[PDB]
C-alpha cells in the first residue's frame, strides 16, 4: 500500500459486460431476451409483454426500435430461472431495471411463456 | 363455435386441470374421444384456462345515443356472434315487461315510437314475440324462428 498521486493514464477504469442480452435468435438484434443478476443468466416471461416494454431493451441493448413484441417462447424453451414477470415499461425508461415488475419475485409463469424481441439493426 | 377464448378470459378455475394439448377434428360428438396428451398431463397454471363462445350464446341490451347500455332506447338481441333489433309488431304489455325485469331497469314498461335519429343499422333479428306469464327471461318466450 501506498498513498501517491499519479496521472490519470494510471488510474483504472473498468466496463463490465452488459446485464441484458438476447439470445438464440437468426439475428443479432434479435432473439429470446435473456438477462443478468443473482450471478446468472435468466428470462423473462411474456405476461403483459407490450410494445413499449420490447422498446426498453432493444434501447438498452442499443438496436433499433422494436418492430413486433412476441410470446410463448417463440425461438425456442428457455434455460435457467425466471426473474421477471408482469414488467410494464412505459417507454421513457432508460434500463429494464428502471421499469416495475416482480422484481427477483418467485414467478408463477413457466417455461413455456418466455418472451423474444425483435428489433432492427 | 364462434370464438375459442383463452387466458382465462371468463375467469380462472379452482379445479385441477385435466386435459391438455387439445388437436381435434370436429367429427366427434365427446370431447373426450380428441386426442389428448392423458389425464393430469398438464404444465400449465390457472391463469391459462379455455373458453368458448357458442353460438346459440344469445344476449340483450337496450342501446341509446347517450350510453352504449342504459335502461331506455331500442332493444338488441345478440345471436351467433351477430347483433339485430327485434321486431314491434304484436308485442304484448308483458312482453316488455320481461325486457324491463331482465335488464334490471324497472317492474314494467311502455313503447314508445323511434328517436330523432338511429345511431346505427343492424338486421332485424326476431319477430312476433309473445311472452307469457311466468318466465323471467326473453329466452324462455315463444316467438317466430
Ligand atoms: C370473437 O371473435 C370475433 C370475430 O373475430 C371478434 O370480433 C370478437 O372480438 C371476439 N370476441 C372475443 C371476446 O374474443
Ligand atoms: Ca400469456
Ligand atoms: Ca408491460
Ligand atoms: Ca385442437
Ligand atoms: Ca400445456
Amino acid at each position: 500500500w501506498e498513498k501517491r498521486l499519479a496521472s490519470p493514464s494510471e488510474e483504472t477504469w473498468i466496463t463490465c459486460d452488459n446485464k441484458i442480452r438476447l439470445q438464440e435468435g437468426p439475428t443479432s438484434c434479435s432473439g429470446r431476451v435473456e438477462i443478468w443478476h443473482g450471478g446468472s443468466w435468466g428470462t423473462v416471461c411474456d405476461d403483459s409483454w407490450d410494445l413499449d416494454d420490447a422498446q426498453v431493451v432493444c434501447q438498452q441493448l442499443g438496436c433499433g426500435p422494436a418492430l413486433k413484441a412476441f410470446k410463448e417462447a417463440e425461438f425456442g424453451q428457455g434455460t435457467g430461472p425466471i426473474w421477471l414477470n408482469e414488467v410494464k415499461c412505459k417507454g421513457n425508461e432508460s434500463s429494464l431495471w428502471d421499469c416495475p415488475a416482480r422484481r427477483w419475485g418467485h414467478s408463477e409463469c413457466g417455461h413455456k411463456e418466455d418472451a423474444a424481441v425483435n428489433c432492427t439493426d | 363455435a364462434i370464438n375459442a377464448t383463452g387466458s382465462a378470459h371468463f375467469g380462472e378455475g379452482t379445479g385441477p386441470i385435466w386435459l391438455d394439448e387439445m388437436k381435434c377434428n370436429g367429427k366427434e360428438s365427446r370431447i373426450w374421444q380428441c386426442h389428448s396428451h392423458g389425464w393430469g398431463q398438464q404444465n400449465c397454471r390457472h391463469k391459462e384456462d379455455a373458453g368458448v363462445i357458442c353460438s346459440e350464446f344469445m344476449s340483450l341490451r337496450l342501446t341509446s345515443e347517450a350510453s352504449r347500455e342504459a335502461c331506455a332506447g331500442r332493444l338488441e338481441v345478440f345471436y351467433n356472434g351477430a347483433w339485430g333489433t327485434v321486431g314491434k309488431s304484436s308485442m304484448s304489455e308483458t312482453t316488455v315487461g320481461v325486457v324491463c325485469r331482465q335488464l334490471g331497469c324497472a317492474d314494467k314498461g311502455k313503447i314508445n315510437p323511434a328517436s330523432l335519429d338511429k345511431a346505427m343499422s343492424i338486421p332485424m333479428w326476431v319477430d312476433n314475440v309473445q311472452c307469457p306469464k311466468g318466465p323471467d327471461t326473453l329466452w324462455q318466450c315463444p316467438s317466430s324462428p
